[PDB]
């Protein structure tokens, strides 16, 4: 656990968990005299190491039992059940040939998203799985009453906005940016989370974040952007 | 398997499939004990010819029987 | 394998080793399937084979194979 | 079981994995009635809207959403007020199924 | 050969080999009018590129008396035989069937290493072998009162200590390292050597080494690390 | 297409294109309240997606045809055809068996590479190819008095030069360079081009480009350096 | 087609995509007729040098190096001069063999 | 054969590669005898320990360790002292076993 915020003198409390850490490595260090702990933790890396799972599984079966299948053994690792919103080409497929499993988890984890399209991903033990074109409820505005700092800077697809740490911005949800320069940029406003960056300190350097989203059509999909075979 | 087995009379103009292994049998093949030069994985140079899966759609094999197990000399 | 430490500081090896097992993943090799259909010039089956590689975590089924060179061994 | 904490603030967001679902639950105090009320969304979906924060109940029963029963204590039976559930004075808690079963079967 | 170390007005010379050159890259540079040539050499660079071996290989044979036969290939392009310690599993184990070898020699050198977990090393034209878990005869002190730099750094497993370069410093021996510092610390005193680093200058930059060590049990055996499958 | 060079108040116009470019990826940027487009583009870049060819190939068919042919794929994509001076072993090589063509033309374009080691490139949007130790037509003069900045800088093979960018320098050609440096160096004045780096500014950081070339032996061929199997 | 820039110099070289061929040209002045002169190099191999830069007729026929026609026009007809060629009073046009058959059929 | 250097040190340290093997050498001054000692590690491993270097025979003779010959020459035959074996009057010498077996045929 990493929790972050802001206590400001009256108000209240902001800090919420930016976070959960399974420690990845340690290391003191020594500047003049000081001592300085570099950690560095892990995300699901329980499940992206000891996950294993076992699995015959039958024609017939519908396309979404085996994510709760493959759940279970990535539960087992103490992993726990994000948002799911599959493509709707999948939701409604079956089957004609039975569905090898033996190896690692996260590597056909990984073929899997190769294979439709489809992001997963881990945010703090927590497993989510969204569409390519899609995302998930959840709006979080950015404006410069509300944050903002420079540009809602433009992009191909959408957008990169820096801002104040403060705890709600997750990968996989909905960020609405307002400022005086994107109206002549004509940019929109709705743009899915993609990239999440948390850099900051506290004495000097600021609490900051970087999101880095792909803008949503007017078709309520996002821009992917063209995928090379 | 153990020369009990059957055999197909090979003459030069067949068609063959080359396989290679995942490491060469220099020595092994020239001298039995199993192992070949330096330490590689799957060169050209592995191949092994199976009499199954050489030949070409386009040039096709007359009389395929179908229903009963046939064994051809012609 | 993904991860031998951590979350965000992953190494430089582990996102190249990552790569490397995607690209070994791609690779197809042997697996068992059933014979759909046999074309009349009985050189070309249609196949569905058993196996389904993993797909959104789930059975999704591949297709079934078409003109596959049936090869005896002759 | 877990006791889940409550700011000072008139309305207040979080989220916390409850039977390894993603759980947002969303209190604002209602000051014509004085009572606090919740939302619950299950990872992303609304699913529980505008109910009242009352003591001695379990909250999530009607609903079988499958994450266990949030209820609210406090010590004489006092209902949960502006003032007093930030203060400490009435408690949130979480109780897993799993919990409810051995207590009940103790 | 690159020969570092320390020539006092009065004492002697402390000059030793820290890096056997084989050049790798060379190429002159202007800052102002200078020239300065900068080099990089070769370790074993004759081994990795030029070493290929010939070898069918029996049933029965022990397990090392064929290392002696990769290091004949090896011997073949300049390289000397270091110390070899194999783990007590390997210097027992005999054999059911037959050994390819064709190919690269540092190659399968490597699947050796994965095969049972042993390291092997090229140090300036000599090639050792040790244990993953284990380390070879001969120590090294390092304390303030014997050239230590800051704090003795504190890892997940052993230290990382800086120092003066001082030549005895070789991979896979030990290092007795004393402090103000890891007393309260609760940290050893012996480590085994795996990493090695010489960064120096003749006119500034004060002659600087880190070692890298992981830490020796009470069992005589190294901290490994948790390997990752 | 990025067009740079030298517009003096007297002489004329020395602009020509170092670079014509398919839109990689862009993107804004405040440093204050500037914005700063930051612009990557493509080199053949629609050749290294989009094209793939289409390829039957019969026996005894010459050893260029079907460069040709694959030109006309890479052509499909809008690729222009430069200079293709093959190895003399390749202009007059037959055959004995069929040569399969399904896939990635630049995959196979890189196995074609080591399979006789010749070079081949796209400038521009134009292909051409050279053979490993040759190089193509054209000359470029290198002086102190004709635009050379700093030493020519030597290698191991040739040598690494800064001068003003000024548009001929093209990778696959000569350079003849001049210096009080060189002589003394004993190093010779023809090389081959292989590579070129262009960074400049209009304001204060002048046009630089800096161009490393293989020597070319006195048998008229360039010095290869060891390739490593 | 296209139109080929003459710089104000009594020397010149470019190179140019005609036909999807690197083709390199060079002008250049010969003060003692007055007249200027090109020679062209196909991907690095001079293929024509020496010839002079006439108005109305194509300057490559001669060769078939399938590169397509170049050639030189003036409102009036006058000849490619010092000075009237920089300044746009003679240009110098590459068009494509089929827009050369597109013309003539129409 | 090689000449191996020593410093002007009562108790000095190297390393060398003889026969491809990586030997240690540790040469110590025993001031009540006035005599310098050699220990020989091979590879880590202590195979002699406090042996007494003599001028002109071959100290590792006994032991078998393949390593060919280590030897002490001097100009008249003198002993080696503190003094006199840093200064180079006494010098020590290593001897590969082909190169014996030449200047025995020779």
């Amino acid at each position: 656990m990493l929790e972050v915020g802001y206590t400001p003198p009256g108000g209240g409390n902001n800090i919420g968990i930016i976070a959960k850490g399974k420690i990845r490595d340690y290391q003191h260090d020594r500047e003049g005299g000081d001592i300085i702990s570099t950690v560095s933790c892990g995300d699901g890396d329980k499940a992206y190491r000891r996950a294993t799972i076992s699995k015959t599984i039958p024609k017939g079966t519908p396309l979404t039992e085996v994510v709760d299948e493959i759940h279970k053994e990535m539960k087992k690792e103490g992993i726990a059940k994000g948002e799911w919103s599959f493509p709707d080409k999948v939701k409604n497929t079956q089957l004609k040939r039975p569905y090898s499993m033996c190896g690692s988890c996260t590597r056909e984890l990984d073929t899997l998203g190769r294979s439709h399209g489809f992001y997963w991903n881990i945010q703090n033990e927590t497993m989510e799985i969204i569409p390519g074109n899609g995302h998930l409820p959840g709006s979080l505005l950015i404006t410069p009453d509300t944050g903002l700092i420079g540009t809602p800077t433009i992009t191909d697809n959408g957008i990169k906005v820096k801002a104040l740490i403060n705890p709600e911005a997750r990968p996989n949800r909905m960020m609405k940016v307002k400022s005086q320069v994107l109206k002549m940029n004509r940019k929109g406003e709705d743009y899915r989370i993609s990239e999440v960056s948390f850099n900051g300190d506290n004495q000097e350097g600021d609490w900051i974040m970087t999101l880095t989203g792909e803008a949503i059509g007017g078709d309520k999909k996002v821009d992917e952007g063209k995928k090379a075979k | 398997m153990g020369g009990v087995g059957v055999t197909v009379p090979v003459k030069p103009g067949q068609n063959v499939t080359l396989r290679p292994q995942m490491r060469s049998m220099d020595n092994y093949h020239v001298e039995g004990d199993g192992s070949a030069s330096d330490s590689r994985s799957f060169s050209l140079s592995d191949m092994e010819a199976h009499i199954a899966g050489g030949e070409s759609l386009k040039d096709v094999i007359p009389n395929l029987d179908s229903e009963n197990v046939h064994v051809r000399a012609n | 394998m993904t991860g031998y430490l951590g979350k965000t500081t992953n190494q430089d090896r582990d996102v190249v080793s990552a790569v490397a097992q995607s690209e070994r993943e791609s690779v197809w090799g042997e697996m068992p399937g059933r014979v759909v259909s046999v074309s009349a010039d009985g050189r070309t089956v249609t196949v569905q084979p058993l196996y389904k590689p993993k797909f959104n975590g789930v059975p999704t089924d591949m297709p079934v194979l078409q003109e596959v060179p049936l090869r005896q061994a002759l | 079981m877990i006791e889940l904490e409550v700011l000072d603030e008139s309305k207040q967001k979080f989220s916390v994995i409850l039977n390894d679902r993603r759980v947002t639950i969303e209190l604002w105090y209602n000051t014509t009635n004085d009572r606090w009320s919740f939302s619950l969304a299950l990872d992303g979906d609304n699913v529980v809207t505008g109910r009242r924060l009352v003591t001695g109940v379990d909250l999530l029963a009607p609903f079988g959403l499958g994450i266990g029963a949030l209820f609210l204590l406090s010590e004489n039976g006092e209902p949960p007020t502006r003032a007093n559930l930030p203060l400490g004075l009435v408690k949130l808690y979480h109780a897993t199924q799993e919990e409810i079963d051995a207590a009940i079967s103790a």
